[PDB]
């Protein structure tokens, strides 16, 4: 896996195929 | 949370599974 800062929309996509079928929650606050 | 975690620094990939559902 890619060794970076993951930020804005770029942490949404890692997110969104990392965790495949059992989906995400994204809590930026 | 995942922003500091993240973005402000760097998430390995068991780092950014934590945030999955
Ligand atoms: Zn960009």
């Amino acid at each position: 896996f890619v060794n970076q800062h993951l930020c804005g929309s770029h942490l949404v996509e890692a997110l969104y195929l990392v965790c495949g079928e059992r989906g995400f929650f994204y809590t930026p606050k | 949370g995942i922003v500091e975690q993240c973005c402000t620094s760097i998430c390995s990939l068991y780092q950014l599974e934590n945030y999955c559902n």
